[PDB]
C-alpha cells in the first residue's frame, strides 16, 4: 500500500502568474487544499557526515511566500491566516519524507509552519532576530544499509504545498492550516 | 457562531399525517439527515440534500430552498416517531422531536411520606406522582408550612406512552431527618394545562 | 446487517485518562475514507469530535480543546480506529460513538452510512455502592379516584444501571420506571410506581424487583399499605 500524500510538492507544475488554491470543496474540511505556487521556492539537501543530514531553504524567500499563500486563502476566509504543524499522522504527512541520491530522508518542518498573518498584511507577530535561511533538521532510514563514504548533495524546487484546514468553532477568529492530507488520486485536472 | 438553526424542537402529529422538519443553514452546502431514538445509534437518512440512504422507505424526502433545508415524512407510521437531526460538515442541528398528539389530559396527583425504615438511616425523602398527562410540559412546586421551596427537588419525567400517548413525571424533595421533623405539612403544588387552577395533594407528619 | 464495533463502556476517575476503539471488516475498511468520532452527553446534541484518515492517519478536531486532550489513531491492519481522551472531566461524560464515511467526492457534504452501538463513559469520583430500596406505599393512604398508585424509590447507587421490574414481570401494565436522577453525593436514584385498582390489594401483592449488576446487588421489595 503505497501512499501517496506530502507536505511539500517538488519539481511539479507553477501557476501561470498566482497561486492556485484548489480544494474539490474549500468548505470541506476533510479535503484537501492543494498549492500551487507561481515562483517556486528551492530547498538544498545533504548529508556532510555520518549521522548529520539537514535541509536549508532561505528563510525571506520562503516566508514571502507563505504571504502570498495567506492572500489567496483569504479569498475565501478573509482573517488572519495561520501555519502550524500537524496534531497527528504517518511520516508521509508528518515530515518531508523524500529521496535525495539514494537515501530516504526526513525531516521535520515545524520552522516551515510556524506563523500568523493577520488581518492587514503585516504578518508574523515578533519581529525576526535571525536573519539566516531556515535549517530543516533530517535523519535517514536505516536500513542497516552499508555505509556511504561521499557525501550526498540533492537540489529541488519547491512547487506547492498541501494543506488541511482546522475545522470546528472554538478555534478563534482565525483559519489555522496544516500540511497533513489524505491521498492524492484525481488531482492533475485544470 | 451558529451555522445550522433546526425548527421546530417538537412537532405534534397523528400517524398519517406529514410531518416537514427543516434546517436553515448560514451557508449554501448540502445537507445529511439522520434518525436517532434512545439506546440506538444514529440511522442515516438523507443525504447530498435529497439522496435516500440504503433501505430507506420512499416517505422519506430531502428538499431545498435558498438556504433552507427541510425534510418530509409522508405517510407518519408509527416508528418515525424519534428526533431527527440534520448534519451540515462538521455541525449538526440541535434536533426536532416528533411526539404524538393526543387530547389534553390533565395528571393525576399523588404524595408519598418517606419510608418508615429510610427515616432511622436519617434521610427522609418524599415523592410526588403527575401521573398520565398530555401535553408534556408541567409544573411541580414544593411547599412546606407554605414556605415554596428550592433546591431540594429532584425531578423526572417517562418518555410518550406507548398506548395512551401521555406522560407521568416524578419530583423528590430531599431533607435531612432533623429538618423533616421541624415542619407540620407538606404539599406539593400542581400546575398543568389540564386544570383549571392547580391541584395540591398534602400530608402532615404522624397522621396516616 | 453491517457493524462497526465498538470497545467496551467504563467508569473512570476525573484525570485519569481512557481509550475506546472501534474495528471492523477488511472488506468494509477498505471502502472507508474517514473514521468519525461523535459524543453524545446526556439530554443533548450530537457533537462531532473529529476525524482519523484511514490512508494517511490524518486528523482534525472540532474544537482546540479536543485536538489537545484527544488523540485518533488508526491500525490498518487490524481494521481499526482508536480514540483517545486524557484529563478527563466531567464535561466528558458521555456517549461515544464511531461512524464511517464512505471515499466521497467533495461538495457532497458529509454523511455517515455505519456507526457503532455507542459507548458510554461515566467520568465520576464516586465509589461502586449498592442501592438502598424504600417502599412508597398506597398513598392517602388511598386514593385518587378508584385507584391506588405504589412503588419503590431506588436510592443512591452508582453507577448505573439498575432495572426494576413487577411481580417478576408479569405485572407490565400500568408500570412506569423514571429516568435515573444524579445526586450532588455523586450517587444516582430512581423511582417506579404502578397505578393499580384500589380494591386489589389485600387480593393482590405488590413486588418490585431491584437488580443492580454493578454491585451484584439483587433485592425484591414488598410493598404494603400503611400500618396506622
Ligand atoms: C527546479 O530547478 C531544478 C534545478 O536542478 C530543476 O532540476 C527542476 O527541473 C526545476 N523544477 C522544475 C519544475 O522543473
Ligand atoms: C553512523 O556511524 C557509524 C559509522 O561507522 C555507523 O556504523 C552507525 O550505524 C551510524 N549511526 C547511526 C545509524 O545512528
Ligand atoms: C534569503 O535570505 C538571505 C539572507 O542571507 C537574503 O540575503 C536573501 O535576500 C534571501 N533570498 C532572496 C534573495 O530571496
Amino acid at each position: 500500500k503505497p501512499v501517496v500524500s506530502t507536505q511539500l510538492l517538488l519539481n511539479g507544475s507553477l501557476a501561470e502568474k498566482e497561486i492556485r488554491i484548489k480544494s474539490e470543496d474549500i468548505s470541506d474540511n476533510a479535503k484537501n487544499i492543494i498549492v500551487q505556487l507561481t515562483k517556486p521556492v528551492l530547498i538544498n539537501c545533504a548529508r556532510p557526515s555520518n549521522n548529520t543530514q539537514y535541509c536549508v531553504v532561505n528563510r525571506t524567500q520562503w516566508n514571502d511566500t507563505l504571504g502570498q499563500v495567506a492572500i489567496q486563502l483569504r479569498k475565501h476566509w478573509n482573517t488572519c491566516i495561520i501555519f502550524n504543524e500537524p496534531s497527528g499522522g504517518d511520516l508521509e504527512i508528518t515530515t518531508h519524507s523524500f529521496n535525495c541520491g539514494g537515501e530516504f530522508f526526513y525531516c521535520n518542518t515545524s520552522d516551515l509552519f510556524n506563523s500568523t498573518w493577520n488581518i492587514e498584511g503585516t504578518a508574523s507577530i515578533d519581529g525576526t532576530e535571525s536573519n539566516d535561511d531556515i535549517t530543516l533538521p533530517c535523519r535517514i532510514k536505516g536500513s542497516g544499509a552499508p555505509p556511504i563514504q561521499g557525501v550526498i548533495r540533492c537540489q529541488s524546487n519547491i512547487t506547492g504545498i498541501l494543506l488541511t484546514r482546522d475545522g470546528g468553532s472554538g478555534s478563534g477568529t482565525c483559519e489555522t492550516f496544516r500540511p497533513g492530507g489524505g491521498d492524492m488520486r484525481d488531482n492533475w485536472r485544470s | 457562531e451558529i451555522v445550522l438553526t433546526q425548527s421546530p424542537g417538537t412537532l405534534s402529529l397523528s400517524p398519517g399525517e406529514t410531518a416537514s422538519l427543516s434546517c436553515t443553514a448560514a451557508s449554501y452546502g448540502h445537507m445529511t439527515w439522520y434518525q436517532k431514538k434512545p439506546g440506538q445509534p444514529p440511522k442515516l437518512l438523507i443525504f447530498a440534500t435529497s439522496k435516500r440512504a440504503s433501505g430507506i422507505p420512499d416517505r422519506f424526502s430531502g428538499s431545498q430552498f435558498g438556504k433552507q433545508y427541510t425534510l418530509t415524512i409522508t405517510r407518519m407510521e408509527p416508528e418515525d416517531f424519534a428526533r431527527y437531526y440534520c448534519q451540515q460538515l462538521e455541525f449538526f442541528g440541535q434536533g426536532t422531536r416528533l411526539e404524538i398528539r393526543r387530547t389534553v389530559a390533565a395528571p393525576s396527583v399523588f404524595i408519598f411520606p418517606p419510608s418508615d425504615e429510610q427515616l432511622k438511616s436519617g434521610t427522609a425523602s418524599v415523592v410526588c406522582l403527575l401521573n398520565n398527562f398530555y401535553p408534556r410540559e408541567a409544573k411541580v412546586q414544593w411547599k412546606v408550612d407554605n414556605a415554596l421551596q428550592s433546591g431540594n427537588s429532584q425531578e423526572s419525567v417517562t418518555e410518550q406512552d406507548s398506548k395512551d400517548s401521555t406522560y407521568s413525571l416524578s419530583s423528590t424533595l430531599t431533607l435531612s431527618k432533623a429538618d423533616y421533623e421541624k415542619h407540620k405539612v407538606y404539599a406539593c403544588e400542581v400546575t398543568h394545562q389540564g386544570l383549571s387552577s392547580p391541584v395540591t395533594k398534602s400530608f402532615n407528619r404522624g397522621e396516616c | 446487517q453491517v457493524q462497526l464495533v465498538q470497545s467496551g463502556s467504563g467508569v473512570k476517575k476525573p484525570g485519569a485518562s481512557v481509550r475506546v476503539s472501534c474495528w471492523t471488516s477488511e472488506d468494509i475498511f477498505e471502502r472507508t475514507e474517514l473514521i468519525h468520532w461523535v459524543r453524545q452527553a446526556p439530554g443533548q446534541g450530537l457533537e462531532w469530535i473529529g476525524w482519523v484518515k484511514t490512508v494517511t492517519g490524518a486528523v482534525n478536531f472540532g474544537s482546540p480543546d479536543f485536538r489537545q486532550r484527544v488523540s485518533l489513531t488508526r491500525d490498518r491492519d487490524l481494521f481499526t480506529a482508536h480514540m483517545d481522551i486524557r484529563g478527563l472531566t466531567q464535561g466528558d461524560t458521555a456517549t461515544y460513538f464511531c461512524a464511517r464515511q464512505k471515499f466521497y467526492t467533495g461538495g457532497q457534504g458529509w454523511y455517515f452510512d455505519l456507526w457503532g452501538r455507542g459507548t458510554l463513559i461515566v467520568v465520576s469520583s464516586a465509589s461502586t455502592k449498592g442501592p438502598s430500596v424504600f417502599p412508597l406505599a398506597p398513598s392517602s393512604k388511598s386514593t385518587s379516584g378508584g385507584t391506588a398508585a405504589l412503588g419503590c424509590l431506588v436510592k443512591d447507587y452508582f453507577p448505573e444501571p439498575v432495572t426494576v421490574s413487577w411481580n417478576s414481570g408479569a405485572l407490565t401494565s400500568g408500570v412506569h420506571t423514571f429516568p435515573a436522577v444524579l445526586q450532588s453525593s455523586g450517587l444516582y436514584s430512581l423511582s417506579s410506581v404502578v397505578t393499580v385498582p384500589s380494591s386489589s390489594l389485600g387480593t393482590q401483592t405488590y413486588i418490585c424487583n431491584v437488580n443492580h449488576k454493578p454491585s451484584n446487588t439483587k433485592v425484591d421489595k414488598k410493598v404494603e399499605p400503611k400500618s396506622c
